[PDB]
């Protein structure tokens, strides 16, 4: 009743259940469906899933590991950042802020009735946010090196070099599984993380 | 590039500061400074006081204690950061502590 | 006014308690962005008298270097002032990041206008260079006094923004939503109570 969690059959059911898949009002009142809480919900199942991921794959857990850094600590950053006025915010909390938004507008969110979102297969979300993980590894580093050694990068200077190969990136979404073979849609993620690393080559 | 000094004081403290470089003519022609003696009126240098904060390519002002005093109303009517207002000893004019608009502002902390 | 709105229930406590204790953090961030802003303030203020009264043995010597100008070559004033075309130093217009807010600076510029030639009262070249050069030292000494004055008088703004906004969130949103907590608390207990007496009267009745 309300959504909360007083109520006696929430209680007791969370404390039987292995894994809590918590629902936010107000995020189903922006249609952003699933309308999942993502900071209160957990799974007690990573562990034992890690030994059959290390067979087959071997990479999808320091992917899922990064991104939940990345998603915590935006969920973190929000009100601290709203206090001033967004203004004073350092470059790695820009780009956190930045590419939080974008996984949550396009990684984090979907609705069946098109062909590419019915059903996203394992390797469809490895692969994607393996290439946006690399991309945000790859601002951050840059970002890093020149602010230890001098002309400290800004998102600007990447922006104005390779936002083709971003949008690139900003639309693997849309590779549909129903039309492109799972090779085309490998491939083509393979491709634009080559490019991701030769784009940013050429920038140095 | 953008921006320039002016000066408004007597003849030996403008050939001093005219000497420094300062001084241009803007798209009137009118000069960066103006001359003020004895045989000068108040509303002249109000006036020109005025028009110079007008003119927003100037950006620094240089006014020693007494020309201010004059208009003092019209110096402390101004508070804002941009189109600075300096005020300068003079040797006809030695600095007095207890007259600044920024300190006037930073009154109390002593 | 005196209380939040809200129904007294105990997802409304944890709400509250939650807009409570954002508050507070709130208030932590804001007092420490007050702390940065005084020392800021502090050290800016902190000998500019000084700077000025350098200011005021510089022109000292410069005065004394044009009642030698004056001295040795007579009468240039009125040719210097005559004589007003382009200026020979202007201002970079430049903003500075001393704090989470922004301060007007500025910057001297050595445009490189040619000095005007004085070679023909007397031949007064070196004594009008002496005070060229003079001059050239205030003006750099000026712009940087400015520079400080200005980004002094820029700063008083924001530490008036910073403490209401630190004061009013000690002094309004705290009590408001601690009444609201004690309100809510004690109507919870109220209604428990309610029921409990209700099934102490059925079990009295069914004594029987």
């Amino acid at each position: 009743p309300g959504g909360d969690f007083s109520d006696p059959v929430t209680s007791a059911t969370l404390g039987i259940v292995q894994v809590f898949w918590g629902l936010d009002k107000k995020l189903a009142q922006r249609k952003h469906f699933p309308s999942v809480n993502w900071l209160i919900s957990y799974s007690k199942y990573m562990r034992a899933l890690d030994e059959y991921y290390d067979k087959h794959f071997t990479e999808f857990v320091p992917l899922r590991t990064k991104a939940k850094e990345i998603l915590q600590e935006e969920e973190d950053l929000a009100e601290i950042v709203q206090l001033v006025g967004k203004a004073s915010l350092a470059e790695t909390d820009k780009i956190t802020l930045e590419v939080a938004k974008l996984i949550k507008d396009d990684f984090l969110q979907q609705n069946g009735y098109t062909p590419y979102d019915r059903f996203c297969p394992f390797y469809k979300t490895v692969g994607m946010l393996s290439n946006m993980i690399s991309f945000y590894d790859m601002a951050r580093r840059a970002v890093e090196t020149t602010a230890q050694s001098d002309n400290k990068i800004t998102w600007s200077i990447i922006r104005e070099h390779m936002g083709e190969i971003l949008y690139k990136l900003s639309s693997m979404k849309f590779k549909d599984p129903v039309k492109d073979g799972e090779a085309k849609i490998k491939a083509d993620y393979a491709q634009l993380l080559e490019d991701m690393q030769n784009a940013f080559r050429s920038l140095e | 590039r953008g921006k320039l000094i002016a000066v408004i004081g007597d003849e030996d403290t403008v050939t001093g500061f005219l000497l420094g470089g300062i001084g241009e003519l803007n798209k009137n022609r009118h000069p960066n400074f103006l001359v003020v003696e004895k045989d000068t009126t108040i509303n002249e240098i109000e006036d020109t006081f005025r028009q110079f904060l007008n003119r927003d390519d100037i950006g620094i002002i240089l006014i020693n204690q007494y020309i201010a005093e004059m208009v003092r109303h019209a110096l402390d009517a101004h508070q804002r950061s941009i189109p600075a207002v300096l005020e300068i000893p003079s040797k006809e004019h030695p600095y007095d502590a207890a007259k600044d608009s920024i300190l006037r502002r930073a009154k109390g902390m002593f | 006014k005196d209380r939040i709105e809200i129904f007294p229930s105990r997802m409304a406590q944890t709400i509250m308690k939650a807009r409570l204790k954002g508050a507070q953090t709130g208030r932590n961030l804001l007092k420490k962005k007050s702390d940065a802003l005084t020392l800021r303030f502090r050290q800016i203020l902190k000998k500019i008298i000084e700077t000025k009264m350098l200011m005021g043995e510089v022109m000292r010597e410069a005065a004394f270097s044009l009642a030698e100008a004056k001295f040795t070559a007579g009468d240039f004033s009125t040719t210097v002032i005559q004589n007003v075309n382009k200026a020979q130093v202007k201002i970079r217009a430049k903003k500075d990041n001393v704090a989470g807010v922004t301060l007007p600076v500025f910057e001297h510029y050595h445009e490189g206008t040619d000095s005007y030639e004085l070679t023909g009262l007397a031949r007064g070249g070196e004594q009008l260079a002496k005070l060229k050069r003079n001059y050239a030292k205030a003006v750099e000494l000026l712009v940087e006094l400015a520079s400080l004055q200005t980004s002094f008088v820029t700063l008083d703004e924001a530490i008036k923004i910073t403490n209401r906004r630190v004061n009013a969130i000690e002094h309004v949103i705290i009590p408001r939503i601690e009444r609201t907590l004690a309100y809510i608390i004690t109507e919870l207990d109220e209604r428990e109570r309610e029921e409990f007496y209700r099934l102490k009267k059925i079990q009295e009745k069914k004594k029987i």
